[PDB]
């Protein structure tokens, strides 16, 4: 009776040579028991990205809310969230319920369509904003993946050995975690291009 | 965390280290824990990492409307009454632990506050995990009559205790002046003696390592 | 506890407390064993100096270990008990662990170690 | 199982470049209540050994009895006690270490932190740590309870490492260790101003100093503070 | 864990993962779950890794020292029952022992007999023991008949740990086969799932339920 | 009500070679959030080219590690000097750790030395004295943090041949020591960055027929 | 804590010791215990530092309304506004309360206020932790209508004695001195008091 | 309540649920249909905690039926699931949530597809080729994993299902009492009256 | 371990005992006999905690065959049972107690009667022209109470039996997988295959 492990899962992100990456496995489960293998944790408003790990019922529950708020933020605003006002509405969201919260893990991640600049940050339950220059991490194999991300990191990577960079973090990590894996997915984002690649890893 | 204030010749100081942690694990290795009340009046906090921010933004953003609406300079003592009677009315539940300091029309000021919500006024303070550690340094080092450059360097000093002594905190020292008649300034990263070595090994892996199963370009235009 | 070393060597090599216990089996009523192509069969003598006895009370000179294996002796008929019994009670014990009856070998090595044990332990004959 | 009762507060110590000092309050606490102010709670062994005891006093006073009979029992059939064969600040401690870890594995431990502070025969500086869970470990400086806390960082800020104990002169370390009392009088509840110090040199000995008080204590800017935010009397 | 083992015309197989888990950190995947007792006697580890890799090789010993005794290898049924009477006495101290011990004599023939920390101890075909003991029935059940060939035998049996090592979170590694015949056991290799799945996948049409 | 349990946190880690060995650890021992020493060591030699530590609780890890060498030096009186192979040591810290099933020593041990064909052995033990040899293992603290990147660096997990379509796996090959001891290095580097119960000092004991040799290596101290 | 407040001829003073604790770690050592809620009503806080400020400020603001409405409040007065804070939020606060206050009908007075919320209006009172060491010697030494002179060294002597013995209290001697002359700060240093 | 199984397959989703309702030492009844129709195309099973579990399928029920006389249009079965989550997503933090777990088979008439819905009482959605609520899946997801094939027919479906309740009655502790089966397809909702 | 019944009629005492071992979520084995002999006219059937049940019968067992070899006699039922209660009566105050429910089952050569003794684990004994333990007895006692006549054959004994189980498979909640029943008389022990 732990909300943040009872279905399991892992997100993090990357920066790059004008570029970034966000990567997530897929397993849904009960406990011990496996329940779904296609549960991805990465939804997009517009062209900022947002990962979620943590109870699955506030994972949906969240994405339906954010999708909500950015769609009314474009209407007024007649223009895209970026991901610096982005990650400011979801800790004010979270904070809202201080005393009652969402059991999750976010992750935002983009490129600011204005200065072009790189940008990820991570969240606690409650709101508190954690900004960072290389990477992100969040789930049940944090530590794993604070593990392979302080030793596999390094500067000004480009859009092709990033990738490599961060697939090789999220698989390893999630082989160490019985509550991780099942699948992965992996978002490289450039400027004015996305792309989505499915990993091959260990079923078990 | 370790945080600091100390009161000088014609202004007050603080400091805070910059490591935020979760559990045993550094999830920050430079967090920003000094915050801007008002211009001139600037806030160090210690505790429940989202309390401190959300507690400090609040007070601020009524701060900032009762400047426009009073057509006053806010001062020190607005910020701490606003501040306890808020922590005092959730009775501990909100964990932030406060050094609050800055220069009004009054003149200069130094308090801390506590998450139930006690304040305690000093020449010299310190909160957090690292606090013991910090005062230590505080209480063999400080004297009455400092310079601007000897408080900056007690506080500085008071952090560095923390950042080695206590594993709550670590990194870098960020520092906030507050000096009568000048504007303040916020010295980010005023010392950075924790740089990682060079790792003796590039991980750069061969292009094709990873195993693919599927590709597609995802549609971000409308 | 008594503890007197009863069984002990003499200058020849011998222990006489061993030796003088086979001069009591010598006295015992003769017993024999013959064994055939598909059975064996044991005999054994009765002394006819006690008449006025009854025979369906009194103790038969052949003893049931298990179902399967009998024993009979010749010597001291008070010691005979003590080995029966303790041979009766190994037997049901290796059922309950082993959940198979004692071989004929492996009982008589038992009772043999018993009759072994009280040769060299103090204050026993 | 237990309880600690009457109780001793922080003991601090560190090395310098000819031996060790070590130093702690006169006080025996019972609760809030500061019960007993006439108790040593350093121990010398020898003329080159010093055992400082925090935790419960009861537990302390068993273990001087212990350290008295330890050098009787070395004296026996040993025409070389007073020298070759004397006992080592090495020895006494690895026996406390064994008591110590043996009576955490009953369940019934000594509820006591302990420093074993000497020279050795070859000169060496000896200063090593040991408590109720039977832990043990060595640094350049050591403390218990508060002092773990307050006068490490002050201690460390003149021995960081290795290489720093020839570097400091014994005026220079008593300096630092005496500040660091004071410090622990302006901020452990459970302190007392009057204590005891011991320095262990390998040239000029033993010297064990009874009867020091904290001074130049600094109280003066207190008639300045007023109120706790708004008073302005 | 996940461990089975069936009777069938052909012997006995037996099949096992190889993961260790504390909590949900996976510890290894590469720890072999059956000890070999001797060429005729196999026993299966589910449960507290300590207790059952501690007592199964203290049984080993046990059991050379019957037949240097009795000059005779050990019975199926007086090696289990050697065991469980030893957790027995242990009863309540807290011990964690799922086995299975598996083997072949004259008197007896191919033999299992399933023994637990808590003392029971029972024969029988098929047992499966550990986290992930359901999902392995499953499919044992379901394509379970006395009259396999030694060769589906060994890859039903492979199979049903591929199953459970898929869902149960808590098994996974590798698959480790053995067959038991007349003649002795027979060790029929480290199978990993990472490779073997796909493979699997592939060959037989299953799991589509996953990404392929 | 009394806790005869504690911990002392600190991180060790162990790799096999082809003709080596290395049994690496950190040199720094904690309570709470306070240092108890910068050095303190907790990697041994215990004779017979056998390295051992026993990484937790420091008092049962002291016990322990001072049984087993006192268990080889019995084991030389009793067998007519005959050296311990790294298999038997193995199997006699199990009894050793098992014999307390029921008040636990609270430790993860890891041992290393060569077998007796001279190829590099690493152990590795839970509390209650299962064991297993590997080519790798970490242990402590932040065993967590290093070990998956043990699996991707020593064994060449989830890595295949470019171009292969993720058919054919990177080949399996022994380190260098040199190649090793970066790894080493590299792993305690990342793991004091995030896990604030490591850093202060590296203490790496290599193994070869040669002997047992030492290197020592500064790390971050905050 | 220790806290004190004595009445005598010329009027009231109040007495407190400087130190603030969490467990055992003294937090400040410099702590002014002694608060104005009116220009000669003032009192000694002990209990819950965060209760008693509270409690305090909210004291200050009734009576500041009190002065604009209706003049200047009796000493009684102020102590009504204490006990109903502290009665009717009984279960919530952890704050022992001594009221002093200088009227020129009434000269001095003190009223103190326990955890329960009861008022009990003395000739001196003694309240905190460290008060239960001085119930003898405070008794056995207090006299009605004494001087200023003598009044500062009995409350001096009482909580020298005060602070010896409990390790909760500790620092500087403040004292206050309410009279019709006006008000009176006095601070006294351990190195006098100590080796009373 | 106990057991409820759901599959897919090429032209239908077919749902199974125990008959047996027991309370103590008691089987109250062995007749029991654990099942609520939303619309003519879309069909809920439910377990979980008495009472709460007819109580919450018929307030679904009510809703949907609601809905379909309002619009005089049926609601897609990806639509009603999206419904149902966000119900029992509010539950699960109100001051006495619904225990209770369901699985929505219906047939999408705009896209000619089946589609299974698997929810959980925290309102946990997911669909599946095949699904299984409370202990049943320990042992049905790994014997579809095995013998499920996408494109299955609906006989093939029932057999795969037989072989699903064989296993429960061999190796499930308590009994449940058989199993209502219902289709749902093109032509709408059905019972298979022999089992 | 769950299902024991016993019924002693004129000239017979039938036990029934289900087969039924489970562990979990998972009936580990459907062919378990929940009975030792412990002399060749007396049997006793037994239930409770898991190991305690065969280790306690076991040593019954092995206790009863060395007095046979010993005095080349069989002990009267009546006798056994007051042996049997009595281990039950030290076991209950003991470290660590056994926690088995046993019957008794006999037929007395000597009175040419047979007997029927259920003895608790408390150590609580009492002869009975019918019983049984656990839950089951809540229903079959009231069934007794109506049904059992002490004239009866042992095939209106048996008809009486199968009244029995049909009732507990019908209102039980768990599958106990039938049962092995076995009758003793005056030719000793023998079990009926087909049930
Ligand atoms: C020193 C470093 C330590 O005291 C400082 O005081 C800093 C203050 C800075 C950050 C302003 N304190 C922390 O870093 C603080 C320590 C802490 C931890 C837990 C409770 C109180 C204080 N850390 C945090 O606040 C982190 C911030 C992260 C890194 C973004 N947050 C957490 O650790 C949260 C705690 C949330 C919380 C909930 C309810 C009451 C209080 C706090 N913990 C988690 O997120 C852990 N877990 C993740 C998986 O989801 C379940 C929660
Ligand atoms: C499947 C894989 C899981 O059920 C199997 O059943 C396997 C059986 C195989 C290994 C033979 N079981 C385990 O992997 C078993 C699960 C388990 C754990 C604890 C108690 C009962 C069952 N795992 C273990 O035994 C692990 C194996 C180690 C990690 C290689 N051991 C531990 O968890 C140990 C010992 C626990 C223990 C038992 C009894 C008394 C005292 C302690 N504990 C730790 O290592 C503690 N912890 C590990 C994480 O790091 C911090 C310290
Ligand atoms: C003497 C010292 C005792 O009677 C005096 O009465 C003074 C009165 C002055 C300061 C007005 N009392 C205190 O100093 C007071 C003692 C106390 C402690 C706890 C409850 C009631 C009274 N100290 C405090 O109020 C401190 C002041 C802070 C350090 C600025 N606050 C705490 O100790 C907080 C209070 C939380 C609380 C508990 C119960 C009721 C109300 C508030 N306590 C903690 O932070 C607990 N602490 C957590 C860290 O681990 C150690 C325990
Ligand atoms: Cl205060
Ligand atoms: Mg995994
Ligand atoms: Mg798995
Ligand atoms: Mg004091």
């Amino acid at each position: 009776s732990d909300p943040s492990s009872i279905n399991g899962g892992i997100v993090v992100a990357m920066t790059g040579k004008d570029c970034v990456a966000i990567a997530c496995d897929l397993r849904l489960g009960s406990q011990s028991l496996g329940v779904s293998n296609k549960f991805e944790k990465i939804f997009h408003y517009g062209h900022v990205f947002l990962g979620i790990t943590g109870l699955a019922t506030d994972v949906t529950t969240l994405n339906e809310m954010f999708r909500y708020k950015t769609n009314l933020y474009k209407l007024k605003e007649e223009r895209a969230i970026e991901p610096e006002t982005f990650t400011q509405l979801v800790s004010s969201s979270l904070y809202e319920r201080r005393f009652g919260p969402y059991f999750v893990g976010p992750v935002v991640a983009g490129i600011n369509s204005k200065s072009g600049k790189p940008f990820i940050a991570g969240f606690d339950l409650i709101g508190c904003i954690d900004e960072a220059k290389d990477f992100i991490v969040s789930g049940t194999a944090s530590d794993q993946l604070f593990g392979m991300c302080e030793s596999l990191y390094e500067p000004n990577l480009e859009p092709e050995d990033l990738f490599e960079t961060i697939s090789q973090a999220l698989l390893n990590a999630a082989d160490r975690d019985a509550l991780s894996g099942w699948g992965a997915v992996v978002y490289i984002i450039k400027k004015d291009e996305v792309v989505k690649r499915y990993l091959k890893m260990r079923q078990d | 965390t370790t945080i600091v204030g100390v009161k000088f010749n014609n202004g007050v100081v603080i400091a805070a280290d910059t490591r935020s942690t979760q559990g045993p694990i550094v999830a920050d290795k430079n967090c920003a824990k000094l915050h801007r009340i008002s211009p001139k009046i600037w806030c160090a906090g210690a505790g429940t990492a989202a309390d401190t921010e959300a507690v400090t933004q609040l007070i601020g953003s009524n701060i900032e409307l009762h400047s426009l609406y009073t057509s006053r300079e806010p001062r020190v003592v607005s910020a701490l009454q606003m501040l306890k009677q808020h922590l005092f009315k959730y009775q501990g539940h909100i964990g932030a632990y406060l050094i609050v300091a800055g220069v009004d029309p009054t003149g200069s000021h130094l308090f801390s506050i506590h998450a139930h919500g006690s304040t305690d006024v000093g020449y010299y303070l310190s909160l957090g995990s690292g606090s013991l550690a910090a005062m230590a340094v505080l209480e063999s080092h400080w004297k009455q009559d400092l310079t601007k450059e000897e408080a900056i360097k007690l506080a500085s000093d008071a952090i560095q205790a923390g950042i080695w002594n206590d594993l709550g905190s670590g990194s870098n020292v960020d520092v906030c002046v507050m000096e009568i008649g000048k504007d303040a300034e916020y010295l980010r990263n005023y010392l950075t003696p924790n740089v990682r070595e060079e790792k003796q090994k590039s991980y750069k892996f061969p292009r094709g390592t990873t195993a693919v199963l599927k590709e597609s370009i995802v549609n971000i235009c409308d | 506890g008594y503890d007197r070393a009863l069984s002990i060597f003499s200058p020849d090599g011998h222990i006489f407390q061993v030796e003088y216990a086979l001069e009591a089996v010598k006295r015992g009523t003769c017993a024999v064993g013959v064994k055939g192509k598909n059975c064996v069969v044991l005999g054994c003598e009765r002394r006819s100096t006690l008449k006025l006895q009854d025979t369906r009370i009194t103790p038969s000179k052949v003893s049931k270990i298990d179902s399967h294996v009998v024993l009979s002796f010749s010597g001291l008929n008070a010691d005979s008990r003590i080995l029966i019994e303790k041979a009766r009670v190994e037997a049901q014990s290796h059922r309950l662990t082993l959940e198979d009856p004692v071989t004929v070998e492996y009982l008589t090595r038992y009772v043999a170690g018993v009759q072994q044990r009280y040769t060299q332990s103090g204050g026993v004959r | 199982t237990q309880q600690p009762i009457v109780t001793g507060t922080s003991v601090i110590s560190m090395k310098y470049d000819n031996g060790v000092i070590i130093a702690a309050d006169n006080l025996g606490s019972y609760g809030s209540l500061l019960r007993f102010n006439g108790v040593e709670r350093l121990i010398p062994v020898g003329d080159n050994t010093v055992v400082g005891i925090s935790g419960d006093i009861s537990d302390m006073q068993h273990i001087e009895r212990l350290l008295k009979d330890l050098v009787t029992e070395n004296a026996y059939d040993n025409p070389l006690a007073d020298a070759e064969e004397a006992l080592e600040p090495s020895y006494i401690f690895e026996y406390l270490a064994t008591v110590m870890y043996q009576r955490r594995s009953k369940m019934n431990p000594l509820w006591n932190a302990i420093i074993v502070a000497g020279v050795q025969s070859n000169g060496d500086q000896f200063l090593r740590y040991v408590n109720l869970l039977g832990v043990t470990y060595s640094s350049p400086t050591l403390a218990t309870g508060f002092g773990a806390h307050m006068a490490n960082p002050l201690l460390r800020k003149v021995v960081d490492r290795e290489s720093d104990i020839p570097k400091t002169t014994v005026q220079v370390a008593e300096e630092a260790i005496v500040n660091a009392m004071r410090v622990l009088y302006y901020r452990d509840a459970r302190s007392s101003r009057n204590f005891s110090l011991a320095i262990i040199d390998k040239n000029t000995g033993l010297t064990f100093k009874k009867n020091l008080q904290v001074e130049n204590m600094k109280w003066d800017f207190a008639k300045d503070i007023k109120g706790y935010g708004t008073q302005k009397i | 864990t996940t461990t089975l083992a069936f009777r069938f015309q052909g012997g006995i197989i037996v099949a096992v993962d190889s993961r260790a888990t504390a909590g949900n950190w996976v510890a290894s995947q590469t720890v072999k779950k059956v000890i070999e007792i001797n060429p005729f006697l196999l026993g299966t580890m589910a449960g507290g890794a300590a207790d059952c890799q501690f007592w199964e090789t203290w049984l080993g010993s046990q059991f050379r020292l019957h037949e240097l005794r009795e000059k005779e290898r050990i019975s199926v049924a007086a090696a289990s029952k050697i065991l469980s009477n030893l957790v027995y006495q242990y009863k309540g101290a807290g011990l964690s022992m799922g086995t299975m011990i598996c083997g072949y004599t004259r008197k007896e023939g191919p033999t299992i007999y399933y023994v637990d920390s808590d003392g029971t101890r029972l024969k029988g075909d098929i047992f499966c023991v550990g986290s992930g003991q359901t999902f392995a029935y499953g499919v044992l059940d379901s394509n379970y008949k006395w009259d396999l060939s030694v060769e589906d035998a060994l890859y039903l049996g492979k199979r049903s740990i591929l199953a459970a090592a898929h869902r149960d979170a808590y098994s996974g590694g590798s698959v480790n086969l053995y067959h038991v015949t007349e003649d002795g056991w027979i060790y029929h290799g480290n199978h990993d799932v990472g490779e073997l799945f796909w493979k699997v996948k592939e060959e037989e049409g299953s799991f589509n339920n996953v990404i392929g | 009500q009394f806790n005869p349990y504690g911990d002392n946190g600190g991180t060790i880690l162990g790799i096999a070679g082809e003709d080596f060995a290395v049994l690496a650890g950190d040199t720094r021992n904690i309570t709470d959030y306070s240092i108890n020493s910068r050095y303190e060591p907790k990697v041994f030699d215990c004779g017979d080219n056998i390295v051992m530590s026993a990484n937790g609780f420091a008092a049962d890890g002291d016990a322990l590690v001072k049984r087993f060498k006192n268990s080889v030096k019995w084991y030389h009186f009793d067998h007519n000097d005959k050296k311990l192979s790294i298999n038997s040591a193995a199997r006699n810290i199990q009894h050793l750790l098992y014999g307390k099933r029921f008040f636990p020593y609270y430790v993860h041990t890891i041992i290393a030395g060569l077998d007796e064909d001279g190829k590099g052995a690493v152990y590795s033990f839970d509390p209650v004295g299962s064991y297993e040899r590997e080519q790798c293992r970490a242990g402590g603290a932040a065993a967590s943090l290093i070990m998956p990147f043990l699996d991707n660096q020593v064994n060449f997990k989830n890595q295949y041949e470019p171009g292969t379509n993720g058919k054919v796996k990177k080949p399996l090959k022994y380190l260098s020591v040199e190649e090793v001891i970066k790894l080493v290095r590299d792993s305690f580097t990342s793991a004091t960055e995030r896990h604030i119960q490591v850093g202060d000092g590296l203490e790496i004991l290599i193994v070869t027929k040669d002997g047992v040799r030492k290197e020592f290596y500064e790390l971050k101290r905050d | 804590t220790s806290i004190m407040a004595v009445t005598f001829k010329d009027g009231v003073i109040l007495g407190a010791d400087s130190r603030t604790t969490t467990g055992a770690y003294i937090a400040n050592r410099v702590t002014d215990k002694l608060t104005r809620v009116h220009d000669k009503i003032w009192c000694c806080r002990s209990g819950s530092a965060a209760d008693t400020q509270a409690i305090a400020d909210i004291v200050q603001y009734h009576l500041e309304l009190y002065t604009s409405q209706y003049g200047t409040p009796s000493t009684e007065t102020a102590a009504s506004v204490f006990k109903e804070l502290c009665y009717e939020n009984k279960d919530n606060l952890t704050a022992g309360i001594i009221v002093a206050g200088y009227d020129d009908k009434n000269k001095g007075e003190v009223y103190t206020i326990p955890l329960g919320g009861s008022v009990h209006k003395l000739p001196y009172a003694i309240a905190g932790s460290g008060s239960t060491f001085i119930y003898g010697y405070c008794d056995k030494n207090f006299r009605e209508n004494m001087s200023k002179e003598e009044t500062v060294d009995f409350i001096k002597h009482s909580l020298s004695q005060a602070i010896k013995w409990d390790g909760s209290s500790g620092g500087v001697i403040r004292m206050v001195v309410l009279t019709a002359a006006g008000v009176e700060r006095l601070i006294f240093y351990p190195d006098e008091y100590e080796q009373l | 309540m106990d057991i409820i199984l759901g599959i897919r397959v090429q032209d239908s989703v077919i749902l199974a649920s125990s008959k047996a309702v027991t309370r103590g030492i008691s089987v109250l009844k062995d007749s029991d249909d654990k099942t609520r129709q939303l619309s003519p195309h879309t069909l809920m099973s439910f377990a979980g905690e008495a009472g709460d579990t007819v109580q919450f399928a018929e307030y679904i029920q009510a809703n949907i039926q609601l809905y379909s006389i309002r619009e005089d249009y049926e609601l897609s079965p990806q639509a009603v699931s999206s419904f149902v989550r966000q119900e029992l997503a509010k539950s699960i933090r109100s001051r006495r949530p619904y225990q209770v777990n369901v699985l929505i088979g219906g047939y999408d008439k705009k896209k000619n597809k089946p589609e299974l819905y698997q929810i959980d009482y925290l309102g946990t959605k997911v669909e599946l080729p095949y699904g299984a609520h409370g202990y049943s899946g320990f042992y049905t997801f790994s014997l579809l994993d095995h013998h499920y094939r996408p494109d299955m027919t609906t006989e093939e479906g029932l057999d795969l299902l037989k072989l699903c309740v064989q296993e429960l009655e061999k190796r499930m502790p308590m009994d449940f009492k058989g199993v209502i089966v219902k289709i749902v397809d093109k032509d709408g909702i059905r019972q298979v009256d022999d089992f």
